């Protein structure tokens, strides 16, 4: 079909994921021999079309990823697939980038902590021990505007 | 706007003191004045077990409440819009508290520390007192017994617990000065 034969071309790129030229493309596979696959490159992003020489490409750094979290200011929340494929281990990344360089949402220790996108100033800042983080749990803040009163018994 | 400073500020703290998707759900509920429910829980796409104390954290956290921003439903029926009220005035008297709270602590901390003058049985595990040692104290015994085990007695609180408090403080006035900086500089107009 015209379907099948972009949809088998897309996966045997993808399966390939090397840039060749575009003759070997249709041996590959056995499939695109016809002209529907090269228009449907050109048309379609599945499969990597352009005037130069036969190249096939997908259609990547701490650096990139802190400008993509910033990219994402006021907007809605993103997923690493796109950081992950266009940058494999990208959840080390985060890792060495630590204190704010590569913040992450860390679902779970089961799947493989699906991050999201977050831009912080410290990030970690795992210095401050959790007996300190404990009495500030320990520490309820208190009552309505009793408070301010509360903070000026206290001298503020 | 200075209040963007107090959004801001809550951001440091709310990821200072506390974890990253502690600044998400902050950020979604300052990303719009009257923001419907199912709206804030679509950004997340995750489950309300990892959403609703973070809300409830921020509501006992004084900086915002959730308001009730009645809505009319369309279904002969009244059911209102859970948007949250951010409660600046409330988030420098909760906050600022604290701060307040734990900087006296660690200043208790430090003088309690500051110079051996309680003493201690091991034997016993009961720590004890000059006022104790005093009356303990005998001609014979140069040192301090402990009556309840007929031992002598040993120093509690040695000078080096003393510099821990301090670097606990010195670390807390560190750590607290982006904090309260933030914090002071909304002290000027209250808003
Ligand atoms: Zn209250
Ligand atoms: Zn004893």
């Amino acid at each position: 079909h015209d379907s099948s034969k972009l949809l088998w071309a897309t996966e045997y790129i993808q399966k390939k994921g090397k840039p060749v030229l575009v003759n070997e493309l249709l041996d590959y596979l056995s499939m695109k021999k016809d002209d529907k696959v090269i228009e449907l490159l050109k048309k379609l992003d599945r499969i990597e079309f352009d005037p130069k020489k036969g190249t096939f490409k997908y259609l990547h750094s701490p650096s990139e990823l802190l400008k993509l979290l910033r990219s994402q200011v006021t907007f809605k929340g993103i997923s690493c697939k796109d950081l992950k494929d266009g940058w494999p281990q990208c959840d080390e990344t985060i890792n060495q980038l630590e204190e704010d360089s590569k913040i992450l949402v860390l679902r779970t220790k089961k799947d493989k902590t699906p991050r999201y996108v977050w831009y912080n100033s410290g990030g970690n800042l795992k210095c401050i021990d959790e007996e300190f983080v404990k009495m500030w749990e320990n520490v309820q803040l208190p009552q309505f505007a009793e408070l301010p009163r509360k903070l000026q018994d206290l001298g503020l | 706007p200075i209040d963007d400073i107090v959004k801001n500020l809550l951001k440091f703290v709310v990821r200072g003191f506390y974890g990253g998707s502690f600044v998400l759900v902050l950020d979604a509920i300052l990303f719009h004045s009257v923001l419907a429910e199912d709206d804030l829980k679509q950004l997340l796409s995750i489950n309300k077990t990892e959403l609703g104390p973070l809300i409830a954290r921020l509501r006992s956290d004084r900086l915002i409440s959730i308001h009730k921003q009645r809505e009319y439903p369309p279904n002969s029926k009244s059911v209102e819009r859970v948007y949250y009220y951010v409660k600046y005035p409330h988030a420098i008297d909760a906050i600022k508290w604290k701060v307040h709270q734990v900087v006296q602590r660690l200043k208790d901390d430090l003088d309690k520390n500051s110079e051996p003058n309680g003493y201690m049985c091991p034997i016993c595990l009961t720590k004890y007192t000059q006022l104790e040692a005093v009356q303990l104290l005998n001609f014979d015994r140069t040192e301090f017994l402990c009556s309840l085990c007929d031992e002598p007695l040993v120093e509690d609180d040695s000078g080096k617990k003393n510099k821990e408090k301090q670097d606990k403080l010195n670390r807390l006035m560190d750590q607290i000065q982006p904090i309260i900086d933030s914090l002071k500089k909304i002290d000027d107009s209250r808003i």
